[PDB]
């Protein structure tokens, strides 16, 4: 045999091919021989005599793909009340079987994708495990998803791995598109998470001063603050690091202000230096 | 800088060596790819030995014979502890015979 | 540090790895299941690319890793007429 | 230095031993085989790639490379240039496979339908039209002969894609029998409950209707396919209806409509297809009509050189999308530089428009009246600049010739009670002005008014310049002025209504009534005249702020259905 | 120049 | 093109295949010096100066001289006079040897 297009059949190879990409989408093992031998196999489709079976691999493959993120979403239904880490556990091996599968797919890739609405197979998966996946679970998956970070600010211990893993996994989906590489972030998890903080930054911070008076409160401002700070750097994307913090101190210090210029005036006649740089940072 | 292909029976290490380093850093290339000892490898340059002492330049690798593009085959043999072995370089293979368009037929 | 390229005669391709990468297909071919390869150098099955050929593949890989980003003229890679129709097919394959 | 690729390296030994393995070629892969055609075509060797790409089976293939469609629209065209008549060759080609598999099963009889389509496709983008009429009537034979809904959606979408290379052609009369054709195809789709999109070929009468001059029905037609355009269009035949309907408003007078129906088209092609692709360089052309008639001049020279660039990028030389968007431009220079008259890159690009439409189309055909119109207003307006008589009386006799030969395609073509025939008329009294005939000129103007104002309306652009002509031959040459002062008059007040008092035609108009009045009297009227004047020039320094009508689109103005939506809701 | 552009 | 192409090819060769491949070059390239192609034919002697310059033998100066002496006759036809003196200097150099 050759690298010369030949008459093949579909029929046959796309049989070989489904074995080794049911094999690489969930993370199992396939051989290496196999693996290097199905790259044979695509070139042999995408330059087969006397039609290039091009076209036909791409929609079988997507028909795979809805077979596949289909039967992942109705499994993780099943799964009631560990529906996030059973997303994880599958988000996990789905994007490293995507890139894989993008890998083996180069040829498909590089000569029909890119040449002929048309999404690249890498990215195709990427763009049905949202419109298959997390579309059908958006608003369930945010629903415990911003329980568990208010949850974490209630004094428990969330899955580091679990949360920050979904979280990111919606900037993940938006890889490929480099028009908006944030918008799907910002339009399905970021806009209600910074609406909940606001809500959790005004009701439960209008309970500080309650009890406390502004001495205690200052200490507590910055204890609120820099503890944000830290889970910022757990399970928040860098893209949303400043905005959040700004939106934190909005809602419990810029609706607060007139308090803290009006007890202003007693901190510069009383020289209190200990809450000096609490002013300063602020 | 000398081009080289260490060839043995199908093997075909495409490695690279300096035109003033000698056969010793060779056999320590060879040592940390196919992991055999140098005093099991004798190299041959066209049906010749290679003394260890010798440089690649003084026994006929030049970088004009042995460029990037074309690399010089050189040989390889192992011993097996039994009086080593012949050089068994198999070529690669026959091109498909493209005929002369202008021969007359 | 290299590869292990098997061509379909069955000769064996010892090129440096960083060489491989030359071409985008034997990158994709050493990422995923085929990095998994315990045995230091990673075998790569070429059973539709015959011998003859994949040693001027790797000819070319030797030959543009050395010649990348040169200040000097640089030559034209020497290919024979009997083989350019085979190595353009393995040149495509290979996407170098 | 960076090396060569090892594809493109055995690209070179492959074409370099090519006789060799000629046969081996074709073995190939689709994309290696467009990059060794195209190398034959980057090393100078035409010969061999024209007696490759002459063979249909060779081409289909290549056609297949869709990427880099764009290089082989310029391969052909340099073997369209070599000599080498690889279109006329490739349609008589596809004819004989469809004569010899007429009785064959469908499974490979639309097979070459889809050959068949895309081969079409081609040389109609090509602007080979005479040459794609011969693939689309072997196609459109090939759903002919046997009667079911497959065959009869390909039959329609055949008759749609064979009036567009009956309309570029400038064969109007097989148009008309072409869309009825198609319409009966369409009810015999709909009689068995199955309709199909109309958006197309209405656009495509829209096309015919307009290059006929029946700008109120070309305006009903493509209300009618704009009511029709839906999603799941694909975005070639949304722009093109888009195009065609923005072409209607505007020679429908309605400005304001065709401003939103035009940007969204050349958008929608900037955005889809890039900005250097044929199909935006059509949207371009037709945006610079666009900006051409709206009065806003010196911004539509800037449209046509961006139009004429990617069809010269895109398109070699001798071809006629090229040209036409030299004519175009030599036009708009010829307008843009009217009142300063340096009539230099305008009469550079009406003769190359000449020199390629008369070297690839017949003496005869129709695109030479649009083409020698441009070169002869070029000349003309350059002749009277010059002082040697000698020179100004040949410039004025080969212009002479051109009006007439004009005139005589249009009045073959269109008839004479045609609005085409009209504005050659009305270009040939200008020209018997400029020539020192006075009868003729005036005989010549009053049928242009005769014919224009009927056919256009008493308050039309056409006929207020044909009336600004008439005045001014009255005025400065005939000195008749009881008449030339209700014509200019007239003229102003259509002037004003269409465009408003920013219209640059307004200048000559009002330079006219001054010198009338001044040799005939009421000073009062010459001093208010030279005050409108002057507040017409201050109005014109704030009008004449030149910007780019690429950043008046700008980017994402609309949606596609607001914009038809808009468009319709306004009757 | 005593006339407008040519249609 | 072709020769230059064809002709790197056979630097290793045997002497019978070269010459034959210098006379070839010089046919070919008189040709295009008599045709006028003056740019086209130092393309084919610069191939064939590169592989009479190759070997250490007798008749290989005599072919590269022969080469040199039609280098600066289509560098004049061609106006590339900065050329022509370095060509004249390594065809005196050929001839010293």
């Amino acid at each position: 045999t050759s690298l010369k297009p030949r008459v093949v059949d579909f029929d046959e190879t796309w049989n070989k091919l489904l074995t080794t990409i049911k094999a690489v989408v969930m993370l199992e093992y396939v051989e290496r021989a196999t693996w290097n031998d199905r790259f044979s196999d695509i070139y042999a489709l995408c330059v087969a005599y006397p039609e290039p079976l091009g076209e036909r691999l791409y929609t079988e493959t997507k028909i795979f793909l809805e077979n596949h993120v289909r039967h992942l979403h109705k499994r993780v239904l099943e799964s009631e009340e560990q529906v996030l880490v059973m997303y994880h556990r599958y988000w996990e091996e789905y994007s490293k079987g995507a890139d894989y599968m993008d890998c083996l797919y180069r040829y498909l890739n590089t000569q029909f994708i890119k040449k002929n609405p048309l999404m690249e197979i890498g990215e195709l998966a990427l763009d049905m495990w949202r419109k298959l996946m997390v579309e059908p679970l958006q608003a369930i998956l945010i629903r415990m998803l911003l329980r568990e970070i208010k949850n974490d600010r209630g004094g428990e211990d969330p899955n580091q791995k679990v949360i920050h893993g979904v979280i990111n996994s919606f900037v993940h989906v938006e890889q490929y598109k480099k028009k908006f590489p944030l918008k799907f972030y910002q339009e399905i998890f970021e806009s209600p998470f910074l609406t909940e903080t606001g809500e959790y930054y005004k009701q439960e911070a209008s309970n500080l001063l309650q009890e406390s008076n502004c001495s205690q409160y200052m200490e507590k401002v910055l204890g609120r603050l820099k503890d944000e700070e830290i889970r910022c750097r757990k399970y928040l994307h860098p893209s949303s690091y400043t905005k959040v913090i700004h939106e934190c101190q909005q809602r419990m210090v810029a609706d607060h202000l007139q308090f803290l210029h009006a007890e202003c005036h007693n901190i510069i006649r009383q020289e209190k230096k200990n809450d000096m740089a609490n002013m300063y940072v602020l | 800088d000398v081009f080289l292909m260490i060839r043995r029976h199908k093997t075909t290490i495409f490695t690279d060596a300096k035109e003033s380093s000698t056969v010793f850093e060779l056999k320590r290339i060879v040592e940390g790819i196919l992991k055999r000892p140098p005093d099991e490898q004798r190299l041959y340059k066209d049906d010749q030995l290679l003394d260890d002492g010798k440089t690649l330049g003084e026994c006929g690798f030049t970088s004009q014979t042995a460029r990037p593009q074309a690399p010089a085959t050189v040989g390889l043999a192992f011993r097996a502890d039994d009086t080593f072995e012949a050089l068994c370089i198999e070529p690669f293979s026959s091109p498909p015979e493209l005929p002369d368009v202008m021969k007359p037929q | 540090m290299y590869v292990k390229l098997i061509s379909s005669d069955g000769h064996e391709f010892i090129v440096k790895r960083e060489h491989a990468l030359t071409s985008g297909t034997i990158k994709a071919m050493l990422s995923g299941p085929g990095q998994f390869a315990e045995n230091e150098t990673n075998e790569v099955n070429f059973r539709e690319i015959p011998s003859h050929v994949l040693s001027k593949v790797c000819m070319y890989f030797t030959y543009k890793v050395r010649y990348t980003n040169s200040s000097t003229e640089i030559p034209e890679f020497p290919i024979a007429p009997e083989i350019a129709l085979e190595l353009l097919m393995a040149a495509n394959f290979l996407d170098c | 230095w960076i090396p060569e690729t090892l594809y493109n390296t055995a690209i070179s030994a492959v074409v370099d031993n090519y006789i060799r393995s000629r046969r081996d070629i074709r073995s190939l892969p689709e994309n290696i085989q467009f990059d060794v055609y195209y190398k034959l075509y980057q090393q100078g060797r035409l010969c061999q790639l024209g007696s490759e790409f002459c063979e249909l089976e060779v081409f289909a293939k290549v056609l297949r490379a869709l990427d880099k469609r764009h290089l082989l629209h310029h391969c052909f065209q340099a073997l369209m240039d070599h000599g080498v008549k690889v279109a006329s060759v490739l349609a008589y080609s596809f004819s004989r496979r469809c004569s010899y598999i007429a009785e064959s099963d469908a499974a490979v009889k639309e097979k070459a339908i889809q050959v068949g389509f895309v081969l079409g496709g081609f040389l109609s983008d090509a602007g080979w039209y005479s040459d794609a009429e011969k693939v689309f009537l072997s196609c459109l034979q090939l759903c002919t002969l046997h009667d079911e809904m497959l065959h009869w959606f390909r039959a329609v979408e055949c008759c749609v894609r064979l009036l567009h290379v009956r309309n570029g052609n400038c064969k109007y009369h097989l148009g008309e029998e072409t869309f009825k054709l198609a319409q009966t195809y369409m009810d015999k789709l709909s009689k068995h409950g199955q309709q199909a999109n109309k958006a197309a070929l209405y656009g495509e009468l829209c096309a015919l209707l307009f290059a006929k001059s029946h700008y109120d029905e070309a305006y009903k037609w493509c209300i009618e396919a704009m009511k029709e355009i839906t999603a799941g269009l694909p975005v070639k035949v949304v722009v093109d209806v888009l195009r065609q309907a923005s072409k209607a408003c505007v020679v429908k007078r309605e400005f304001k409509k065709a401003e939103q129906l035009i940007k969204h088209a050349v958008y929608l092609a900037r955005d889809h297809f890039g900005s250097k692709h044929p199909k935006y360089s059509d949207t371009l052309l037709d945006y610079g009509f666009y900006l051409l008639n709206v009065d806003n001049i010196c911004q539509s020279v800037a449209i046509y050189q961006a139009a004429l660039d990617i069809r010269q990028s895109v398109f070699g030389g001798k071809n006629i999308h090229v040209a036409t968007a030299h004519e175009d431009l030599a036009y708009s220079s010829y307008v843009h530089q009217y009142s300063s008259g340096k009539f230099d890159n305008a009469l550079f690009h009406a003769e190359r428009a000449i020199g390629i439409i008369t070297h690839i189309l017949p003496e005869d055909h129709l695109l030479l009246a649009s083409s020698k119109r441009v070169k002869a207003l070029i000349l003309e307006e350059i002749a009277i600049d010059c002082h040697n008589k000698e020179t100004e009386q040949r410039l004025l006799q080969e212009a002479h010739d051109l009006h007439l030969s004009s005139l005589q395609l249009a009045k073959k073509a269109f008839g004479e009670f045609n609005v085409q025939t009209a504005k050659h008329y009305g270009n040939l009294g200008r020209l018997y002005q400029s020539m020192r005939k006075f009868k003729e000129a005036e005989e010549m103007h009053i049928k242009a008014i005769q014919i224009k104002e009927q056919l256009l309306g008493q308050e039309d652009y056409e006929v207020a310049l044909s009336v600004g002509h008439l005045a001014s031959l009255y005025n400065y040459d005939m000195n008749q002025y009881e008449n030339a002062e209700k014509l200019y008059l007239r003229s102003i007040a259509i002037g004003k209504k269409l465009f408003g008092e920013g219209y640059s035609g307004l200048e000559y108009d009002y330079r006219g009534l001054i010198k009338l009045y001044n040799s005939i009297g009421n000073y009062e009227k010459v001093f208010e005249y030279h005050n409108v004047l002057s507040n017409w020039n201050r109005l014109r320094d704030r009008q004449y702020s030149v910007t780019d009508a690429l950043e008046d689109v700008s980017t994402s103005p609309q949606s596609t259905e607001e914009v038809v939506q808009s468009f319709l809701i306004s009757q | 120049l005593t006339r407008n552009k040519g249609p």
